[PDB]
């Protein structure tokens, strides 16, 4: 018996994810293993039979689906507008400039950004050594920088993210929790955030804030991209491959610019180390600067705002996007899912 | 803006707060018949929670006054506990011949009213 | 053999049909769009069902509803046989029927025994939720002793076999095979809900329900969401009443102990110009408009926010504008553009900064007062509880998730612990709460407009230093709010005199404050 | 005149004559034969002052409907400990507070079997707490044995409600009470009692048929006598506290206290702090206050918390609504409360004095729980100085080791 659950970039907003019982028979066992992204065809037959007409009000059953097969993938018209993309000139600064368009500036975080989004290789040298593949990305700044809203164009890209607030995560929840199977009475682990995101990446806002047990649950995910535990006999490691962006604040709420970074953060070197690209924001006034920014602020608040009807507004809104980035957003979404397989 | 650039008025700007004040008055009656008025109107969106599930006679003004607020009226267009204690009491003037409602000790007890019929006597406004 | 007949209900079911011939056949349009649209339950409005026989129709089929739905469905299935017989079809008659739109809205309160069995409609906050079942509505049974098949074996309420085999050239009785496939079921949810904050008085307890739900209703009840509910009331039976005093009856022994839930039908959530205005009569627009068209109106309101407080008119129009917060925006990169502005306030213990709070906590249409010192990190956005029917965690709607789209207020901000400040962060800016925490995943809606009020870092402002040295307040915090008041107190005497009087005559004693509400709802629409 | 189903008997009225009185010493251990005549005798003289006397018409509901009678104001008994096992079922009146209440529980009042084979229905009524499952279907066709069925939702209930109240005699005991007695009663309500005290086969609790929900003229010819002689003031002043020698403005002072403001609605709670040298006669004076005034409770600063003086809240699986813990200064509604070393309280626990002195109100908002509750009480508190001794070489404020935000 698995349970599947809804895609980390598929549940709708403002509700609790949905899942359901799988029963895998017929040598259909051991397919998939948490962390694991399937599609599976079944039969949807109802098997709750028992106390639940009397213990809850009135004669109910649950809902089960049993496995028939499971699998754990491009056609050419895909591949052709992909390879058509790709032998433009200089592609990589269109790519850079297309990352999070109504942001104005910050380019040296943009690329950081999108480095991180497309990853590198994770060289299993041998097979007996192994280099993590994501770059990890901290966003050090003073408040009115955007270090959040990027997270929010992140969660939004990539084909699986999971996004945390630092106070709102404990060391349990982000990395596995442990359970009790109501049919076995066994003990189970599922899951947590960093198991969900494998092959994706994981979102900690407000990283400093966080506490220090909770900051310390995070040190083996961010370099053997893995979740080693042992509670109540349950002794295992989860695959955890996913990249971290973390999003943070000085101490004292401004940068002190005269101070290195060493003393500026809360945080400590080891934890420094586990990152590849820190981009530290200073929120400096200059009269150029500031106009350009509002300048840029001001139209993106008037293209946001509300004004085969289905094409026609298609257009339009491609149209908007073509005002301010160079490469379309699906296609841009379907080109990094491309380059990561 | 600056609109207001040459209303070169003469000595009449006097009379022009003759005419602010003299009217002033007969708006502010117009604008208490309109509230008696949006009174006298949604009485007749408000006796169908009377007839609708009370058919006893424990209830006091204070507690129907309550629940013509926090109820239906609790909508795009909600109205106060007073208006709803002004509703309830203009109830039984604009129908004498089922409501009888008399002064018990302090404040009111409302029975269960005999409504012969629903709303052809707001013809009376 | 004839079996009893109930003439009132036969005379009812004839009257339905005849009001379902009769009405104008909008109804007979309903059937026709789901037969097109293959939906499963018809939808009737009260008032319409209320407006045949001087709704006295509508009164003898609520005062007895429990009873009276097998007359309605018979006529209804009847109909539909009459004009859409493929709705019959299955690949089997299953139909519903939901009631909305009751002229009277009862409170969790007001609940009574005299209620049982009659139609009414109710309101209250969701807390809990559970997931959704199918249900079984009617099964049928094949025989042991013999082959033989019973249909139409109706479940109520109870696991139901039959009581006996058909054909008399069978003796089977207390044995049954139950049948999966040609038996039909429905859907099941569950609701707990709570009182409304507007209801319980100061010092009184909010009381807690459990509403049920079925059929494509289900689902439509969200965690926060102030929700309205009709249906009929039901008891069911209950284990706790053991151990009660007083003397119980018995069967004969035999249990027969019960409690309350409600059954609900219809299920709708409170909250475009045109679709606002074209819910409002003549009398109530030319009301409304006259608070939009005069010339003053932006005076007005600011000198109609909490008239008892005498002078700070600035936090007057902050109030004002905080409740008609800005447009949210999403980019057309899927970047969402918070909307809601957040105000703090900051004077010395003499200058009356609560009475804003009590003003706009007992004013606001959604509102939840609280105190600095008495909250927690937990208590503000969400908690992380055990649930009931589970092993499984569940979510509980603490002081943010509550009012949400409203107007959450906090007193002695600035005696709050960091710690527990912090997480209000992701709520000021991202209008969004995430939890990471025991087997909870979700980010949950946070959209409340912040009010506070502190102290000076000394309790007086310290008037020899200045701004930079009198407040605690770190920039991060202070960043967040859109206006910031510091408002002090001085021995002027001219104003003394007049704070003097005023004070003086509160103790001896433009726009109502009922207007602003009407006026507010419709103003919040507007895009900019 | 009236359309109301109950009259509330003038029970007082039972002891000022002698046949009453009588007739109560008689009742003591019949109360209900005595209700149950009376129910038709109201109904009787009804009909009899209607149509008899020909004085009204209006008689149809009244003739059909069932009366009730509740005695409000019967004389008091020995006492609830002091009850014997043969004073059970008696007739009994008592006093105290009201704590906790239960939710709507419908008991039932009829039963509505059908036959599962002909669909005939019969009415079936409870007779003392009993059930009984008709045998056969009555009609002459169908005969069919145990075919009588009981449809759960066509029956017909009853409210009750069971109450916790906290009892004085003249220790809790929680009360029962029935139909339109539910929910007239609730959380902090100063109650009367005047009903059966029960313990059966043994719990003790009470089923209540009617509550109360709240001197000479010699004596007024004595307050009148003491009010209009010129020596007032000095006289009080002079006879509140002879262990405490002079102290005019002090003794003025707390006996203002005492007598407190006007209430409207803005309340009349005065707060006095004494901040005198810490061997001046102030615990004496404040531990004589917690026993003159009528009655409120006497704590320390030191020796309190947050949860002590406010409340423990939790919810309750029975009861599906919060419940609460009364804390000394909730407890303390609408009296008096005494706090000494006010000097010595936790931070904390001066956190919720802020808005008990500003709104009469604490607001929690905590895991599960957001609520308020009301603390109107009027505070009596000492202080020591800071340091040893009170020291004039340093400003008044300082002097004083309270926060402006709390001292002003
Ligand atoms: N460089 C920028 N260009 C355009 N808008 C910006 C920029 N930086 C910040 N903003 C605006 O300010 C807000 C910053 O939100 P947030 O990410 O919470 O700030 P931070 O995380 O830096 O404290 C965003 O809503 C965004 O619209
Ligand atoms: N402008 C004003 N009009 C009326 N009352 C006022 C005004 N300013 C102050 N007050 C009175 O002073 C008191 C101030 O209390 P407040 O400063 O709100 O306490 P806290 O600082 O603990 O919130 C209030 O009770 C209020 O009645
Ligand atoms: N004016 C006075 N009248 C009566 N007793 C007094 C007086 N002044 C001091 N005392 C006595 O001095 C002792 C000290 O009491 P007090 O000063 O009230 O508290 P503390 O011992 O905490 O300072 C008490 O036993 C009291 O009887
Ligand atoms: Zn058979
Ligand atoms: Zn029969």
């Amino acid at each position: 018996r698995v349970t599947l659950q809804e895609a980390p970039g598929t549940v709708p907003p403002g509700r609790l994810p949905r899942h359901r019982e799988v029963i895998l028979l017929a040598d259909l066992v051991d397919v998939s293993k948490p962390g694991e992204e399937v599609e599976v065809t079944g039969i949807y037959k109802n098997n709750y039979d028992g106390n639940l007409n009397a213990k809850n009000g009135f004669p109910v059953f649950a809902t089960i689906i049993e496995a028939n097969s499971i699998k754990r993938s491009w056609t050419e018209e895909e591949e052709r507008e992909f390879r058509k993309i790709s032998r433009d000139r200089g592609i990589i600064d269109k790519i850079i400039s297309s990352m999070a368009p109504s942001i104005y500036g910050h380019r040296d975080i943009k690329t950081a950004v999108a480095c991180s989004l497309f990853g590198g290789v994770p060289k299993n040298v041998n097979g007996k050594h192994s280099i993590r593949g994501d770059i990890n990305v901290l966003l050090l700044g003073d408040p009115g920088t955007a270090k959040s809203q990027i997270l929010k164009y992140v969660e939004k890209t990539a084909h699986r993210a999971v996004f945390a607030t630092g106070q709102g995560a404990s060391a349990v929840g982000l990395t596995a929790s442990v359970r009790k199977d109501p049919i076995t009475k066994e003990w189970t682990l599922e899951g947590g955030a960093l198991v969900l995101a494998d092959k994706g990446v994981c979102l900690i806002d407000e990283f400093d804030k966080m506490n220090d047990q909770d900051r310390t649950s995070i040190h083996e995910a961010m370099e053997q991209q893995s979740i080693s535990i042992s509670k109540a006999g349950i002794v295992t490691t989860l695959q955890a491959r996913c990249s971290i962006i973390a999003a943070a604040n000085p101490n004292g709420g401004r940068y002190n610019s005269t101070l290195p970074l060493a003393q500026n953060v809360s945080l400590t070197e080891p934890i420094l180390s586990r990152f590849d690209i820190l981009c530290v924001v200073r929120d400096l006034v200059d009269e150029e600067a500031d106009e350009r920014l509002a300048t840029f602020v001001v139209d993106s608040h008037v293209r946001s705002h509300p004004e085969n009807a289905r094409q026609r507004r298609l257009q339009r809104q491609r149209k908007k996007e073509e005002e301010i980035s160079p490469i379309p957003q699906e296609l841009l979404m379907k080109y990094i899912h491309y380059a990561r397989t | 803006m600056y609109k207001e650039k040459m209303p070169d008025s003469q000595a009449n700007l006097m009379d022009r707060l003759r005419e602010r004040e003299r009217r002033s008055a007969a708006l502010l009656s117009q604008r208490q018949k309109r509230y008696q008025q949006f009174l006298a109107m949604k009485m007749t969106q408000v006796f169908d929670i009377l007839f609708s599930l009370t058919r006893g006679q424990p209830y006091t003004e204070t507690y129907l006054s309550s629940l013509i607020v926090d109820s239906l009226q609790d909508s795009n267009n909600p109205i106060g506990t007073k208006e709803a204690s002004e509703i309830l009491a203009g109830l039984q003037g604009i129908l004498p011949m089922d409501i009888s409602v008399h002064q018990v000790d302090g404040g009111l007890k409302v029975y269960r009213w005999n409504s012969l019929d629903k709303n052809r006597f707001s013809k009376l406004l | 053999v004839k079996k009893v007949d109930d003439v009132t209900g036969e005379k009812v079911r004839e009257a339905f049909e005849q009001f379902l011939e009769d009405f104008s056949k909008v109804y007979r349009a309903q059937i026709e769009f789901m037969k097109i649209y293959d939906l499963n339950t018809i939808y009737i409005d009260y008032q319409h069902l209320s407006m045949r026989e001087n709704g006295a129709l509508a009164m003898a089929i609520s005062e007895q509803y429990y009873r009276f739905l097998p007359f309605l469905q018979k006529g209804l299935r009847r109909v539909v046989r009459k004009y859409a017989p493929e709705l019959l079809n299955t690949s089997e008659r299953v139909f519903q029927i939901s009631f909305f739109n009751l002229p009277t809205v009862h409170r969790i309160r007001d609940i009574r025994s005299e209620k049982i069995g009659s139609l009414l409609s109710i309101s209250g906050t969701v807390t809990r939720t559970s997931e959704v079942r199918p249900e079984l509505y009617k099964a049928s049974f094949t025989c042991d002793m013999c082959r033989a098949i019973v249909d139409n074996v109706e479940q109520s309420f109870k696991y139901t076999e039959p009581t006996f085999c058909p054909n008399p050239s069978c003796e089977n009785r207390a044995f049954w095979t139950l049948n999966v496939t040609r038996s039909r079921f429905l859907d099941w949810q569950k609701v707990r809900i709570q009182e409304n904050a507007n209801e319980i008085p100061t010092g009184s307890m909010p009381r807690t329900l459990d509403v049920i739900l079925r059929g494509d209703s289900v689902e439509r009840a969200k965690p926060g969401d102030r929700c309205k509910f009709t249906g009929v009331e039901i008891v069911v039976p209950d284990v706790t009443q053991l151990g009660l005093p007083g003397v119980k009856p018995s069967s004969t022994v035999r249990d027969l102990t019960y409690k309350i839930s409600f059954l609900a039908c219809h299920v709708i959530s409170i909250g475009d110009q045109e679709v606002f205005l074209n819910s409002l009569s003549s009398d109530e627009i030319n009301e409304l408009k006259e608070m939009v068209k005069d010339e003053h109106i932006y005076d007005k309101l600011v000198r109609s926010i909490a008239p008892a407080v005498f002078g700070h008119e600035a936090v007057k129009k902050g109030i004002l504008l905080q409740m008609l917060g800005g447009v949210h925006k999403s980019t057309v990169e899927g970047i969402k553009l918070r909307g809601d502005i957040n105000i703090c306030v900051v004077g010395d213990p003499s200058t009356s900064k609560s009475q804003f709070l009590k003003y706009v906590v007992g004013f606001a249409p959604r509102s939840v007062y609280t105190s600095g010192k008495a909250s927690s990190a937990a208590g503000l956005t969400a908690a992380v509880v055990r649930d009931e029917e589970g092993g499984d965690y569940t979510i509980e709607a603490g002081a943010l998730m509550l009012a949400d789209n409203g107007i959450c207020c906090i007193d002695e901000f600035d005696k709050m612990d960091i710690s527990d400040q912090v997480a209000i962060h992701e709520a000021m800016e991202q209008q969004t709460i995430s939890i990471a925490k025991a087997g909870i995943h979700a980010t949950l809606n946070a959209r409340t407009s912040i009010l506070a009020a502190a102290n000076p870092v000394g309790g007086r402002y310290n008037r020899k230093l200045s701004l930079r040295g009198n407040l605690n307040m770190t920039a991060p915090i202070m960043s967040r709010f859109d206006l910031f008041f510091v408002i002090l107190d001085d021995c002027n005497e001219k104003i003394d005199t007049e704070l003097a009087s005023h004070i003086v005559d509160l103790h001896m004693k433009p726009f109502s404050a009922e207007q602003l509400r009407r006026y507010i709802k419709y103003a919040r629409t507007f895009k900019p | 005149e009236l359309g109301t189903s109950n009259l509330n008997l003038d029970a007082r009225n039972l002891l000022a004559y002698k046949q009453t009185e009588d007739l109560y010493h008689q009742l003591l251990n019949y109360p209900q034969e005595v209700i149950s005549i009376m129910d038709q005798t109201i109904k009787d003289c009804m009909v009899s002052l209607i149509v008899d006397n020909n004085l009204d018409y209006d008689l149809d509901e009244i003739e059909t409907k069932f009366y009730k009678v509740r005695p409000y104001n019967v004389g008091s008994c020995k006492g609830m400990r002091e009850l014997n096992p043969n004073d059970i079922d008696k007739l009994i009146n008592l006093k105290g507070l009201v704590l906790r209440s239960t939710p709507v529980i419908p008991d039932m009042k009829v039963a509505f079997f059908k036959c599962n084979v002909c669909d005939h229905t019969m009415a079936v009524e409870i007779d003392r707490g009993v059930i009984q499952e008709p045998a056969r279907c009555e009609r002459i066709d169908c005969n069919e044995p145990n075919s009588m069925s009981l449809i759960h939702n066509r029956c017909s209930f009853a409210d009750k409600q069971v109450i916790k109240l906290q009892e004085t005699p003249d220790h809790s005991i929680s009360l029962c009470v029935y139909d339109e007695l539910v929910d007239s009663c609730r959380a902090g309500d100063r109650i009367e009692v005047t009903g059966t005290f029960r313990s059966i086969p043994y719990k003790t609790y009470v089923d209540v048929v009617h509550v109360k929900k709240v001197i000479t003229d010699q004596d007024l010819a004595k307050i009148r006598e003491v009010a209009a002689r010129e020596d007032l003031y000095s006289l009080l002043a002079r006879s509140i506290a002879p262990s405490i020698y002079e102290l005019e403005d002090v003794k003025k002072g707390i006996l203002l206290q005492l007598f407190g403001g006007t209430n409207k609605t803005y309340r009349g709670d005065i707060n006095i702090l004494l901040c005198g040298d810490p061997s001046t006669s102030k615990s004496q004076i404040l531990q004589y206050v917690h026993k003159i005034t009528p009655r409120g409770v006497y704590t320390s600063g030191k020796g309190s918390s947050a949860v002590g003086l406010t409340a423990y809240i939790t919810r309750d699986v029975d009861t599906k609504q919060l419940v609460l813990e009364s804390g000394a200064l909730v407890l303390s509604d609408g009296g008096v409360c005494c706090i000494d070393e006010f000097d010595k309280m936790s931070d904390s626990t001066r956190s919720v004095l802020h808005e008990v002195m500003e709104q009469q109100t604490i607001s929690i908002a905590k895991a599960g729980i957001i609520t308020t509750l009301n603390a109107r009480s009027s505070i009596l508190a000492s202080a020591n100085p800071i340091g040893s001794r009170y020291n004039p070489n340093l400003p008044v404020t300082e002097n004083i080791d309270l926060p402006p935000p709390l001292l002003s």
